């Protein structure tokens, strides 16, 4: 009745449609957000790697910037999109001010795209919901989430997608100052969170860390190995 | 007996028999979805406050930002939809700085509502621009500044109808908290007294207890520019109720 | 079904009903036109109908003139007509404008034809519920009759009829081209009128008829007096 | 599927005779009725005025308050009026009949458009369908009332010592004038309604799909 | 059942009526009433408003559009907002090109024009408001309404809005008397018209009503809750 | 049936039937008629007086198109007004670019093109007016013209549109206009419309007269109030 | 032919004739008389034991005549020839509805809508009419049962009662059914008269000079 | 039509009656009627507690393990409760063949437009004839109560050695004594729903097409 | 006229608010207890029907005595009765509630009223399978007084034996099944009426207003 057009608001004034895609995006692979004191620990997990396929390809997280990086789970076009989307506008708004991006900076530009593809009709949502991550200028840790309706939050630490639910409770729990007072503390908590909702621990998480002043740097195969050993260990 | 056919509140631009048009109804409707707001105006000020709605701890609790600044005159407070009052502020501020640009002067809060009150307009398409949102904007607005008039609390609306108001309420328990802004309002009553009483109502009408977290609260003085009470000027006046 | 209704869908027989619709609402009118060629001649009739006294019978006529040496009938909707007419007369001033000789008649049903044709494929649009017969007379080829119909087909012809009567009309022309001799002018106009006037079993007088006529000797199309109308049929009963 | 001589023979004139009969119906026989029905309903008969003359003498001994039944015969008066009504409604059954298959034939082959003629078809015979179904209901009543005379007659004679019953044998009496009567009329009304439809759709009719 | 012809101004109805445009006249009938009156030197608009509590404040009924012409709504504000800004925008063109103010008769044309546009194509719904436009100009005092159709009419006197039937009625009787009125007498005589539609528990106050006046020697100005009260006192009592 | 919803469409039959329900909308108006005679051609409205508040002089339903034609609508009056701008541009135009007064068989083919444009296309309705055009040339003479809502056009020696138009055209029919003269035209044009207007649905109505001639020296004008007067006396006396 | 044509138009101008005078004066005669009716006392009656009527059974420590309630069929008798009246009118008015349907058609189908309306009112009142005369039936019927039941039985008293709540519920019946009657009358006069012009005349002629 | 005066002013009369009734039903019948039938249900007559009381004694001669009946009485109580509530039901009926009277008279000419006020009409019109069927069935109950308990009681009497018809009589009353209560207080229901929709679509129910407008014309 | 007359069909539906309020709140919470207590009960709950089965006392072949209804069905049926009559006067109670809280028709915002649509039907549905139970009691009366009658008429057919003892049972296991739906209705009427309380109260909910 009321859930055919993006337009048309329901009674009770619902729009359903951002609410289809907001679904959309629970359908698609699990990340997890942390913001440790002096890093920002992005993880996904890997869907699977089929024998015949090259991993490399299919990449959930992304840099926008040398400062910003971001994870997404849903539409993974519509993904790839937005990635591009908001890496030239990081680009632009340098080449405009002279200055670099700050997270809240282009997580409000991503928002605002989005935003922009629902409010008109003959546009469908990005089925997209994204987890950015920098530090700004003074060194804070940010991070951000976004989601199709366009509307962005800062969290201390979320996840998006399959299973975030069960992922967030579990964070909620274990997530404390105490935490985030060690790299690897951070790193190990993501790994035991998204450990919380995947079938088999190293082979299906993709992880990547950023720190204060350096880059996107993913972690080996071999390192998250050596991290889910350590949790293992420890348990 | 029930006719339920409506078969005319789909698509705005139709008039419904009695002509009633009722897309704009329901995105009236849609602002009680949002949290409740709150606004007293008084001799000494005007003051803003709404209820955060915090989903989880996780979130971090400064990123919602349910009351804003358009100016130093004026502030707004806002209960609907995030994104097109974002829009909303965009246009307020917009509008303010260019009237600072072309008159060296602050504009009243009465003419900062009428200009994004016309923007509001716009869901008719009677212009041709393309970057208009057919749907009306799902959201209303508080609009609280000291002008040449004094203290003022203007409403804004999605049909985009703005009136001056002494105490107004937006928002889910708007219904309830108008009757009891309705008994407590007095004009006299200083800026104090309507903070105290605002946040009364709002306890009474928010589902968990109150606490700094969950609300946020705000005022603009004749002296003084728009201002957000901290959290610990919020926990003083949580703990004196 | 709802395979009608639209111009643009396909039925799933692919045959695009509203166009045929618009071929009915040709015969919807109730008039009929003639048109038959002759080696030297070629003449357009058609019923002229006058529902009400008081309108002035100068003005209603289904018989214009796209240019000086072309003459055309148009049966269906008047308006759909005169909106047809127009778009002739703008393409043959604008022929001659371009290219600096008169525009051929085959060649003005073929762009009259090719712009029903995007009006029967673009959406929005209808086709126009009318038909055109276009008489001229070309150096090279001697007289020529043509017609343009909704869909946009411009076939030439020897001889045609358009409207209600249609089917007894070419079963009449038909019969007659079979038993060829030849046609002169007076003959060209006789077996017009003794066409229109069998099929409808009206037994015309003047003013029910209106005729126009091209000869190789006049190129210019020319619609005849109710005189000369009725010279001709009294010329029919006495014989 | 091959067609034999003879096979296309005997289809052809089936086609033939169904189609003249139909044109006959149409143009003969139908306004011949109409006038028959139309001096039927004046005729005195059918359109007296006080129902209980017609009240039939039902004899059977009234108990003696605290012998046996002679022949009972049934009321001459509706029986008379059944003869008259009876060849009438019989007669339209059978000529609705002939209407419909007369347009089923003229039914076209099934093609995706121009189907408004296919339509008016099955309007019209939708519409003899329901005048079919009244007809048979009238024939159901008319079967009805000789049951239910005799019900009422044989419950009388078994039990004199109630009157209800006397009474009700000369209400079914009543009733059944009453009803042979709207019977006749609507007859009358069911051939004329019957010419309306089918005159008014003719060339739809027998020309739905266009030429 | 009908719902169709009901959707979209394009579509006309078996009986020839675009049912959206008379859903939208019934736009009118929903807001607050409005008066309208003029007398040979003057020209009068007085106005209900309606509040949506008691803390708010009441809405604006009357909007000035120029010195010489100021008008009073009746329907959605929306429309009426986009509308006087219409108005004003012209009346301004004609001071700025001619340097002389707009006649009041052209001005309600030129919004007859612009509503009527929406009715006819698919897309923008009609202005669903109706108006009271009163002005002086030279030729002297001018009273017109405009409905959501966008046909206008020039009136003695008239009212718009809900229950405005009894408004009219007590103007129709007292019509007479108004031409050779003062100012005081026929804003008096409008203020009585409209307490006709009040209910009867209401009764006119300082801050429901509104009055707009314009003559030769007066712009229009709109007298507010504070300034109706001179010309509220001399009313009298409900009878 | 969907057939009937647009214009664009046609139905199975052959016709486009919005354009006929819009053809409907003109009955539900007042009638109007326009007689031509030698001299000239006149123009007359019932024009109803739905409530004594409305002015005298409003709701006038004859125009000026141009200075030597007048124009009669019948029909939504927001669609005439808008049909009367056109005339006039048209009109305007042609003066402006070809130098001279529009002849008024141009004038009625152009508004008539225009008109017939919206029948065509779904996105616009067809016109819900069906209007009169007159004019009077020394050249040309006089001319009276008839635009329906299709955009179908012609010359009328006498004319009526609206709900009384069978019997307002018999009893033009009745008349003999060619060679009447207009001081005499008006006054039947008085008597006519009286004879159609129903004074039981109608409560009252205030006869709207307007000629165009050689008395005129071809301007389209209002009729001189006595002139009035006096073709309305001599309706009222014939009436009995 | 045209004979045909020509006898049904005869046919249906005498129909229209004959509605139009119904219209005029049978209706509301009947109205009056049945409002009269009604506001007679007979059929109000305040206390029902007066509706009573014996029943000369014998209790148990063969049965003489047991006559019907006189009163109940005192105004059955004046009822009867009412319900008969009005299901007589109601047919012809719908037969005069039936021949004035124009060609079907695909546009211009309002006055054809208006026509269905006033068809379907017309329909609910003829069922509901002939469920009148079908419950005069009944209660007859019925009422001799009950009765039989009654004497076949003496020592059960709930046959007593039912043959005494049988005729109470008659009257009571009876009372409705002249009100339904009268009201049946007044709507049908209301519709049909609001409604006439359309009725009559349904479609008219669009055509024009589109074509 | 030609109309003669005094046709024109039977009509005349009979829309007068039929329109001052009906506002003498809504305004004074039906409230009067609430609270004589809240009454009637507050009385203990209707609101007996346990309904092995309401069995009446059935003296039938039990057969002895290997005499005619006397006159075998009604049950008196649910006699009396039956004469109470079947005027109530009858005149139910009568009033909403009143109000179906009234609304069919209110209900304009057709027109294409303006439909929303006769759809409000047709809709109440559709709700009482639903209300109307419904005590028509009432009334079908009260029938099969006397006829049921007769041919029950004539079965036992008749097989005077099986219990359970004496069994099926008892529980015969006890569900008329039930099935009439459920009666009379969906009796005070239909008056209040009749009340409840008349009076809040009142204003389109009397008047459908609404106030006058401005001519588009 | 009569605002009067108004008064008094509100207070009747003031009456029926405050009533059905009272019984959401405690009258179907206790009685849903009492029926899932009285499910458990052995006497409703048996393991073997031959216990169920009662004399017959007819003499079979090579003018019977008292045939007695079976006593334990009987006693389980007295037990069953008042709570289908409850039952049926709170269903309808709250069905008339609900029919007096239906808004004036809009031609809009009708969601409110469909809620009240969807919530009367499932009444509808409880009223008529409550008033199917009070019938199959009589139903079963009868079959049972018939059958018993064909068997004295004629003792050499023994199905009619087995007759009577299969309606006994099939009477058993359906006032177990009925009693099981008397608490079932109460509950799910329950759980309707309160998820949907907000919209089935107020229906069109607060005229916002001001676009006028």
């Amino acid at each position: 009745s009321y859930d055919r057009a993006i337009t048309v608001f329901s009674p009770d004034g619902h729009l359903f449609q951002v609410e289809y895609a907001q679904e959309a995006v629970k359908k698609g692979s699990t990340a997890v957000g942390v913001r440790g004191r002096d890093i920002v620990v992005l993880g996904v997990e890997k869907k699977s790697v089929a024998k015949l396929q090259d991993e490399r390809t299919v990449r959930k997280i992304c840099a926008l910037d040398d400062n910003v990086c971001m994870a997404f789970a849903g539409l993974t076009a519509d993904a790839r999109i937005v990635i591009n989307r908001a890496r030239v506008e990081c680009q632009s708004h340098r080449l405009t001010v002279e200055d670099p991006v700050t997270v809240e900076y282009i997580t409000r530009y991503i928002a605002s795209l989005k935003q922009r593809y629902t409010q008109s009709n003959g546009r469908r949502p990005f089925g997209i919901s994204a987890l950015i991550v920098g530090f700004d200028f003074d060194g804070t840790p940010r991070l951000y989430q976004t989601d199709p309706s366009g509307t962005y939050h800062a969290w201390k630490a979320n996840a998006i997608g399959r299973g975030a639910k069960s992922v967030r409770e579990f964070l909620e729990k274990n997530y404390t100052d105490e935490a985030i007072e060690t790299d690897d503390l951070t790193i190990k908590l993501v790994i035991k969170a998204l450990l919380e909702v995947v079938q088999s621990g190293g082979k299906n998480i993709e992880l990547a860390v950023m720190r204060r002043d350096q880059s996107l740097k993913i972690l080996n195969p071999e390192e998250i190995e050596k991290y889910v050993a350590e949790i293992e260990k420890e348990k | 007996m029930f006719l339920t056919r409506s078969e005319y509140d789909r698509g705005v631009n139709t008039f419904s028999p009695e002509g009633r048009l009722f897309q704009v109804e329901y995105a009236i409707e849609a602002i009680k979805l949002g949290s409740t707001a709150i606004g007293i105006q008084t001799s000494e000020g005007v003051c803003l406050a709404v209820e955060k709605r915090i989903t989880s701890p996780l979130m971090e609790p400064s990123s919602i930002e349910k009351i804003v600044e358009i100016d130093a005159h004026i502030g707004c407070a806002m209960s609907g939809l995030i994104a097109d009052a974002k829009t909303l502020i965009d246009k307020a501020r917009v509008e303010t700085q260019n009237h600072w640009f072309t008159y060296n002067e602050t504009m009243t809060v009465e003419s900062v509502t009428q200009a994004v009150s016309n923007l509001a307009l716009q869901f008719g398409e009677e212009d041709a621009d393309p970057g208009a949102m057919s749907r009306p904007f799902g959201v209303a607005l508080l609009f609280g500044g000291v002008d040449e008039k004094g203290p003022q609390l203007f409403h804004m609306d999605p049909s985009g109808t703005f009136v001056q108001c002494d105490a107004r309420a937006i928002g889910s328990a708007s219904e309830g908290a108008q009757s009891s802004l309705q008994e407590v309002y007095h004009k006299s009553m200083t800026l104090k007294e309507a903070i105290k009483s605002s946040l009364i109502i709002l306890k009474q009408v928010m589902e968990e207890k109150l606490n700094a977290t969950n609300i946020e609260l705000a005022t603009v003085q004749p002296g003084q520019n728009f201002h957000m009470f901290t959290k610990e000027e919020l926990e003083e006046v949580i703990k004196d109720i | 079904a709802g395979f009608d209704r639209h111009i643009t869908i396909f039925s799933p027989e692919g045959r695009l009903y509203q166009v045929e619709y618009a071929f009915k609402a040709i015969n919807q009118g109730g008039l009929t036109s003639v048109a038959v060629r002759g080696k030297d001649c070629a003449v357009i009739v058609t019923q002229k109908k006058v529902p009400d006294k008081l309108l002035d019978s100068s003005t209603v006529t289904h018989l214009f003139k796209i240019t000086e040496n072309i003459g055309c009938v148009m049966t269906g909707m008047t308006a759909d007509s005169r909106s047809q007419v127009q778009r002739a007369r703008y393409e043959a001033a604008n022929w001659k404008y371009k290219y600096g000789y008169e525009i051929p008649v085959d060649m003005l049903c073929k762009r009259i034809a090719d712009i029903s044709q995007v009006y029967t494929q673009n959406a929005e649009m209808r086709p126009l519920g009318c038909c055109m017969i276009l008489i001229g007379i070309d150096e090279e080829q001697g007289p020529q009759v043509y017609k343009c119909d909704p869909a946009g087909y411009y076939c030439g012809f020897k001889a045609t009829a358009a409207g209600v009567k249609q089917t007894e009309s070419t079963s009449f022309l038909e019969k007659k081209v079979k038993k060829k001799f030849d046609w002169t002018f007076e003959q060209t106009v006789e077996t017009a009128i003794t066409c229109l006037s069998t099929v409808l079993s009206i037994d015309f007088k003047p003013s029910e008829i209106e005729v126009g006529v091209v000869t190789v000797e006049n190129p210019k199309f020319r619609i005849l007096t109710e005189a000369e109308i009725d010279a001709h049929l009294v010329a029919l009963a006495e014989r | 599927v091959r067609l034999s001589g003879e096979a296309r023979k005997q289809v052809e004139v089936f086609r033939q005779n169904l189609f003249q009969e139909a044109e006959e119906f149409l143009y003969r026989f139908l306004p011949q009725k109409i006038i028959y029905l139309n001096q039927l309903l004046q005729e005195d008969s059918l359109n007296v005025a006080d129902l209980t003359s017609l009240r039939a003498p039902l004899d059977i001994p009234i108990p003696d308050p605290p012998h046996k039944c002679g022949f009972l015969p049934g009321n001459e008066k509706v029986l008379s009026l059944l003869a008259l009504v009876k060849p009438e409604v019989w007669t339209l059954k059978e000529k609705c009949i002939l209407v419909i298959t007369w347009i089923q034939h003229l039914i076209p082959k099934i093609e995706d458009g121009n189907d408004f003629g296919v339509a008016i078809q099955e309007k019209v015979l939708e519409r003899v369908n329901a005048v079919k179904t009244k007809v048979e209901a009238f024939q159901t009543t008319i079967s009805k009332y000789f049951s239910e005379r005799g019900d009422a007659v044989a419950k009388a004679s078994k039990e004199t010592h109630v009157m209800d019953y006397r009474a009700l044998v000369h209400e079914r009496d009543e009733a059944a004038y009453g009803e042979l009567r709207a019977m006749v009329l609507d007859l009358r009304a069911f051939y004329a309604e019957l010419y309306h439809i089918i005159s008014s759709n003719l060339e739809k009719i027998v020309n739905p799909k266009g030429e | 059942f009908r719902n169709q012809y009901d959707n979209d101004v394009t579509v006309w109805s078996p009986q020839g009526r675009i049912h959206q445009i008379e859903y939208a006249m019934e736009a009118v009938k929903q807001g607050s009433a409005t008066v309208g009156l003029k007398s040979k030197t003057h020209a009068v608009l007085v106005a209900l408003k309606r509040a949506q509590s008691e803390l708010a404040a009441h809405q604006k009924k009357i909007l000035h559009v120029d010195n010489h012409i100021g008008i009073s709504i009746a329907g959605l504000t929306a429309d009426a907002r986009l509308l006087c800004n219409f108005m004003r925008q012209e009346c301004l063109d004609s001071r700025f090109v001619f340097d002389r103010p707009l006649p009041v008769s052209r001005l309600v044309s030129l919004i007859g024009s612009k509503t009527q546009i929406p009715t006819q194509r698919y897309g923008r719904r009609p202005y669903g408001v109706g108006l009271l436009i009163a002005g002086y100009d030279d030729m002297g005092p001018h009273i017109f309404q405009t409905c959501p159709s966008a046909n206008y009419f020039d009136c003695r006197a008239m009212s718009i809005g809900a229950r405005s039937q009894s408004a009219r009625t007590y103007l129709e009787r007292h019509m007479s008397e108004f031409m050779e009125c003062n100012l005081n007498e026929l804003v008096k005589h409008g203020l009585r018209a409209l307490r006709e539609t009040l209910p009867a528990e209401q009764d006119l106050t300082t801050k429901n009503v509104s009055i707009g006046i314009v003559g030769k020697d007066l712009e229009f100005t709109i007298y507010d809750d504070d300034d109706v009260s001179p010309f509220l006192e001399g009313l009298e009592e409900r009878p | 049936t969907g057939y009937d919803l647009s214009a664009s469409t046609f139905s199975p039959d052959g016709r486009v039937f919005q354009v006929e329900y819009a053809m409907k909308a003109v009955e539900n108006s007042s009638t109007a008629i326009g007689i031509r005679c030698k001299d000239g051609v006149v123009f007359g409205v019932e024009k109803l007086v739905l409530s004594k508040l409305y002015e005298e002089g409003s709701n006038k339903r004859l125009f000026n198109v141009d200075r030597h034609v007048g124009m009669a609508v019948a029909g939504l009056l927001a669609d005439a007004r808008s049909l009367a701008d056109i005339a006039r541009e048209e009109a305007s135009n042609f003066r402006s670019n070809f130098g001279y007064n529009i002849p008024l068989k141009h004038l009625a083919d152009r508004v008539a093109m225009y008109v017939h444009a919206y029948t065509l296309y779904s996105a616009v309705r067809p016109f819900g007016c069906s209007f009169m055009l007159g004019s009077y040339s020394v050249n040309d003479g006089a001319q009276l013209y008839m635009i329906d809502p299709s955009g179908v056009s012609y010359g009328y020696w006498g004319c009526a549109i609206g709900k009384a138009r069978q019997a307002a055209k018999t009893e033009i029919e009745k008349l003999q206009m060619k060679e009447m003269t207009c001081r005499d035209i008006v006054k039947e044009v008085a008597k006519i419309i009286y004879i159609v207007h129903d004074e039981v649905k109608d409560k009252a109505f205030e006869l709207e007269l307007s000629w165009v001639g050689e008395l005129t020296n071809g301007r389209h004008e209002i009729v001189p109030k006595d002139i009035r007067e006096e073709a309305e006396k001599y309706a009222k006396e014939s009436l009995k | 032919q045209p004979e045909a044509q020509a006898k049904v138009d005869v046919f249906r101008e005498d129909l229209c004739t004959k509605t139009e005078n119904l219209l005029g004066s049978y209706f509301p005669k009947k109205i009056s008389e049945l409002d009269a009716f009604l506001k007679e006392p007979a059929l109000n009656e305040a206390n029902l034991s007066n509706l009573k009527a014996p029943l000369d059974i014998p209790v148990p420590d063969p049965c003489g005549p047991v006559n019907c309630n006189e009163k109940i069929v005192v105004l059955l008798q004046r009822l009867k020839p009412e319900i008969k009246d009005v299901i007589e009118q109601l047919n012809l008015v719908t037969t005069w509805l039936q021949l004035q349907i124009p060609r079907i058609e695909d546009g211009n189908n309002f006055g054809v809508a208006v026509q269905e309306k006033v068809f379907e009112l017309m329909t609910s009142l003829h069922t509901k009419l002939e469920g009148f005369h079908t419950q005069i039936s009944k209660y007859f019927s019925e009422r001799g049962d009950a009765v039989t039941k009654a004497a076949k039985q003496p020592h059960v008293g709930d046959y007593r009662q039912l043959v005494h709540e049988l005729d109470e519920a008659e009257y009571r019946d009876i009372r409705l059914m002249v009100m339904e009657i009268r009201n049946a009358y007044a709507v049908l006069y209301d519709i049909i008269l609001k409604n006439f012009e359309k009725l009559k005349k349904p479609r008219g002629e669009t055509k024009g000079m589109i074509y």
